[PDB]
């Protein structure tokens, strides 16, 4: 049971240095890593010259992640204005040969 | 503090894009002629004032 | 006779003007507002209520109808502020690049020469501003030439819609037809209608 | 959890957490990791923030922002639809929002 | 008809 | 009918306005074939880049778009002190 | 005529050889503005993305032309 | 400024190219080993690749620092990129073409208009050699300068599937690639490849000369083959899986044949027509440098 | 569970259509041309979009 468990017994014992059965959070909960140029999340590389492991490649949960977000300067879905300009003559309008 | 109207300073006031805000940071900045490519040219007393 | 005040600091005022022109959008219209005020104070041009677009009695004439509607579609009502602004724009510095207020003219009817004339006059009264927007007016003129002079248009455009002056000042036409955008005004490219190269 | 470091009274937890963060292979961070100014306007647009969030949602949200950013169509492309729905040789103008 | 230096907008396009 | 009012009066207004303190740029050289404005930027090694002349589309000021039809009222809906009892200071 | 009209192609109807029959033509010949070999390659590639078209190994007036058929049987 | 070694920038561990595979950071060569090819009745013969145009497209007056590597890699391997020729910022590479230009190409894959602090950048001579060729991506859309997008893929096949004898011959049977496969293997492959810093590869490719160049061409053959592989899957007519006794073999038909397809599919990245023209151009230039 | 958003013209068209969808099977449903002879054709790479 408790496959969902991340931490246990956040107290300290007064005799032994850590409580029996106390569990620390996994390192992956804390590796924000990077947004890869592709847009996939990655864990930080474990060594120099190594690319990081993609976060969805493996089963650990990561709880800090880079999310791209658009700012105030962007806006999407706003209606936009235009100047329509009808042709001067209906008979001047070629339909073909295009 | 010095009673200047700094409104719209460092800003674009485009009719459709709305107002937009460029960075005001520009330490050690110089006035320099650019190539049409957009790259900066080294200062030349022969042409630049 | 000495005046107890500091010298006007040219080297600094020009610098601050550049920093302002970089950072302050208002600057253009500040400077314009002086020039515009001056035009107004020279009392050089005033609107009248009496329009004079057509000879008597061409407006009455039923054959002139298409022409008259062409002229009326171009000819704006006079307003002192707008006129003064044009005369002032001629001398005021430009920071944000100007654009033409686009015409949609197809140049089928002969009367459409009106639009070409609208530009010629503009190139005369306001050569500076004209030069600022001339690629954008070349885009209208091209629709004019391809109808009125299709053969010559083909030869011209075959040479190239733009060119770039290089070292030693020779022109180098693109060989490629392509619509102008005011994005090109700050680039190396020139509208080729104005190359004046035979 | 990475935030608890040097704030939790619980010693072993702070020790285990410090131990994970002091590994080369993992590194927490919270905030504005990335910025992307427009090429013409010189204003910022798409900024990447290191949120405290599960990697699945970050993955989805990034998939969305990526679809919208990488498509390279703009509001001006709407004009192409209006031409389809208006008479042949009708002209449309402005505002080049980009 | 009347001089107007701005773009003379008339329609809107919804997304 | 209108030309003397331009050449023999308005031109003088241009010549003076050209020497005004704030008209600091070289707008045109009279040669359409070759003239290209001088282009400056504020710029730093720290990476700031501020063009003086930018292409930004229509702005709130309304100075950016140009209605060339302004030519018409001038040619055929304007009086001038030289053109138009006809004495006028 | 391609530059002066601004069009990328012109759709010329074919002729029946026997001037008497007024029957609808099986197909027609589009003519493309492709002066270079490269422009030709591109038009050919795009042509292979669309229904019922074919072309000769080489073309007259050195100008690229494509037959467009009104049905499979005509092709 | 980053110094360029006697070998390429690619010799630096900073620029390692490595697809994820079996849970590890595999080299491209050890992925390509998994690949196997069924022959079909059709034959690919490689035509001469036309010399790339003399023209360098204008680097239009752009105030901004263009993110070029992102634009290129997404145009080639990007899962969602489209209308890649609408913006046309590829032309910006020609800002780097000039002698003694102020502009710098950062390792970040960004084209700064002027050198700026705390941003490492490639040696300007190298970038100039690189821009003198790859700025021509900027004219991938213009009708006069478009690459053939059909015949060029023959080279791709020869450079990927081709056995050394088939490569010497210049003619190989059209092949059908296959490999033991995990779910979403080609998507993941392509995304591992979008993250590659390929300007390092292209820059060493254009700057290096003599034996030092040839020593590069052998060392990075597998890398170039991985890029070619992702493009191949992008243009493959179909991409099936096969059950093979509780194992799965991904199979693409066919290597070296561009199907001109543009409708999207879950299995692999798709080229819009713009991405086709671009990729064709990219191959024109790159294969031109690769065979000299 | 997912009550879809609908613009008023969409509600109008929806009621116009405007009911059953239940009949058709969708198990691996595809769009494919029939021959007039009635046979269901395979997807033709050079015809069907």
């Amino acid at each position: 049971i408790s496959v969902a468990r991340s931490m246990r017994a956040i107290v300290n014992h007064n005799e032994v240095d850590r409580p029996r059965g106390a569990v620390a959070p996994s390192s992956y909960e804390m590796d924000t890593g990077t947004l890869s140029r592709n847009g996939d999340l990655l864990y930080s590389p474990v060594a120099n010259g190594q690319v990081g492991i993609p976060k969805l490649e493996v089963d650990h949960i990561s709880f800090s992640n880079v999310v791209s977000m658009m700012t105030a300067n962007i806006r999407t879905g706003d209606d936009m204005a235009v100047e329509r300009v009808n042709p001067d003559d209906v008979r001047a309008i070629n339909i073909r040969n295009a | 503090i010095t009673d200047v109207d700094s409104t719209d300073y460092g800003k674009l006031t485009l009719r459709f894009l709305g107002t937009l805000t460029r960075s005001l940071k520009m330490q050690n900045a110089q006035i320099r002629r650019i190539r049409p490519d957009g790259t900066v040219l080294r200062y030349d007393d022969q042409i630049d004032i | 006779a000495l005046r107890p005040e500091l010298a006007f600091d040219h080297d600094h005022i020009i610098r601050c003007l550049m920093l302002a022109a970089a950072n302050y959008p208002r600057l253009e219209g500040i400077i314009v507002q002086i020039n515009t005020g001056y035009v107004a104070s020279a009392n050089v041009i005033r609107p009248v209520s009496e329009k004079r677009y057509f000879p008597e009695n061409l407006e009455q004439n039923q054959s002139a109808a298409r022409l008259v509607s062409a002229v009326k579609a171009r000819a704006s009502e006079a307003d002192i502020s707008s006129i003064h602004l044009a005369i002032a724009r001629e001398v005021s510095p430009m920071f944000n690049v100007h654009e033409l207020k686009k015409i949609a003219e197809s140049f089928e009817d002969p009367s459409s020469i009106v639009v070409v004339l609208e530009f010629i006059l503009f190139a005369l009264f306001f050569p500076t501003e004209f030069n600022r927007i001339k690629g954008d007016i070349q885009n209208v003129l091209l629709l004019f030439f391809s109808r009125w002079y299709p053969v010559e248009y083909g030869i011209f455009v075959q040479r190239g819609a733009t060119y770039t002056i290089n070292a030693a000042g020779e022109f180098e036409f693109s060989g490629r037809n392509e619509k102008w955008d005011q994005a090109l005004y700050l680039s190396e490219h020139f509208p080729a209608l104005f190359s004046d190269v035979p | 959890p990475a935030l608890l470091r040097d704030f939790t009274q619980v010693n072993w937890l702070n020790r285990d957490i410090t131990n994970m963060l002091q590994q080369a292979g993992t590194k927490y961070g919270l905030g504005l990791t990335e910025t992307r100014l427009d090429y013409v306007r010189l204003v910022k647009t798409i900024v990447g923030h290191a949120l405290n969030i599960d990697h699945f949602a970050a993955s989805v949200l990034n998939i969305n922002l990526r679809a919208l950013m990488e498509a390279n169509v703009t509001a001006d492309d709407r004009i192409k639809a209006l031409q389809a729905h208006s008479m042949i040789s009708t002209q449309f103008h402005g505002p080049n929002q980009g | 008809k009347v001089i107007f230096n701005g773009l003379d907008v008339n329609t809107e396009v919804q997304p | 009918n209108i030309a003397v009012a331009h050449t023999d009066h308005l031109s003088v207004v241009y010549a003076t306005m050209s020497n005004f303190m704030l008209n600091f740029t070289n707008n045109f050289s009279g040669n359409h074939a070759t003239f290209k404005p001088d282009q400056y930027v504020i710029t730093s090694p720290e990476g700031s880049y501020k063009p003086i002349i930018e292409r930004q589309g229509e702005t709130v000021d309304g100075l950016t778009i140009i209605d060339t039809s302004i030519v018409w009222p001038i040619l055929c809906q304007c009086t001038y002190p030289l053109v138009r009892s006809i004495m006028e200071e | 005529v391609f530059v002066a009209l601004g069009i990328d192609y012109i759709d010329i109807p074919i002729t029946n050889s026997n001037i008497f029959d007024d029957s609808s033509t099986p197909y027609n010949v589009r003519i493309w503005h492709a002066p270079t070999m490269t422009e030709v390659n591109h038009i050919l590639a795009l042509m292979r993305k669309s229904t019922l078209v074919s072309t000769h190994s080489s073309w007259h007036w050195n100008v690229l032309h494509t037959f467009h058929y009104r049905s499979e049987s005509d092709m | 400024m980053l110094q360029q070694p006697t070998g390429g920038y690619t010799t630096l561990e900073q620029f390692a190219f490595t697809i994820r595979n079996d849970g590890t950071n595999a080299t491209p060569t050890q992925f390509l080993q998994l690949l196997s090819y069924e022959a079909t009745e059709n034959e690919l013969v490689k035509k001469t690749i036309p010399t790339p145009e003399t023209h360098l497209p204008s680097a239009r007056n752009v105030p901004g620092n263009v993110y070029i590597e992102d634009a290129i890699t997404q145009a080639l391997f990007g899962i969602s990129a489209q209308n890649v020729n609408a913006h046309g910022y590829f032309s910006r590479l020609s800002a780097l073409a000039l002698p003694n230009t102020s502009a710098r190409l950062g390792l970040d894959g960004v084209i700064y208009n002027s050198e700026t602090i705390n941003i490492p950048f490639y040696d300007p001579a190298a970038v100039a050699n690189f821009a003198a060729t790859y700025a021509k991506l900027g004219n991938a859309s213009t009708p006069r300068y478009r690459a053939d997008m059909i015949d060029i893929y023959a080279h791709v096949g020869l450079e990927l599937a081709g056995t050394d004898a088939e490569r010497a011959a210049g003619v190989m049977p059209v092949k059908r690639a296959k490999f033991d496969s995990w779910e979403g293997s080609l998507i993941s492959l392509s995304r591992d490849v979008v993250n590659w810093k390929i300007l390092a590869f292209l820059i060493d490719l254009c700057s290096l000369e003599g034996e030092a160049l040839r020593a590069f061409k052998t060392r990075n053959r597998d890398v170039f083959r991985m890029m070619l592989f992702i493009m191949s899957t992008a243009v493959a007519a179909n991409v099936v899986n096969r059950k093979v006794t509780k194992r799965v073999d991904r199979v693409l038909e066919y290597i070296g044949v561009n199907s001109m397809r543009t409708a999207g599919r879950t299995a692999t990245i798709t080229y819009d027509l713009s991405r086709h023209e671009f990729a064709a151009k990219f191959l024109q230039l790159t294969f031109t440098r690769w065979n000299a």
